[PDB]
């Protein structure tokens, strides 16, 4: 009987990192690497958004 | 002409080439500077030049 919620709830870990998103990208799957804001008015003025797999 | 001022096909498509169409950009901006430059002391000349010739 817990380990009914602790398998639903480790199955709910992972739709939220498969389902949120920002304009339709992944965020939290781990595949949001390298993903740079151009935060300046020149050729790359970076910052760098890195997120593990969640 | 876009040609003329290496404007012509400026790609968008990722952060790397979106810095390398900013780059050509600005420097159009920089070679229209200078092309009106020419024009406006060229016409600083004439409006001399009819002063004078009057």
């Amino acid at each position: 009987a817990v380990q009914q919620e602790i398998n639903q709830l480790a199955s709910e870990i992972t739709r939220i990192a498969s389902t949120t998103q920002f304009n339709t990208m992944n965020l939290i799957d781990g595949n949001f690497t390298s993903k740079k804001l151009q935060v300046g008015s020149l050729c790359g003025q970076a910052i760098t958004i890195d997120i593990s797999d969640m | 002409s876009a040609t003329g001022l290496g404007v012509s096909g400026l790609v968008v498509s990722s952060f790397s080439a979106a810095g390398k169409a900013m780059s050509a950009a600005q420097d159009a901006i920089s070679y229209v500077s200078s092309m009106r430059s020419k024009l406006g002391a060229l016409q600083n000349r004439l409006e001399h030049t009819i002063s004078n010739l009057d």
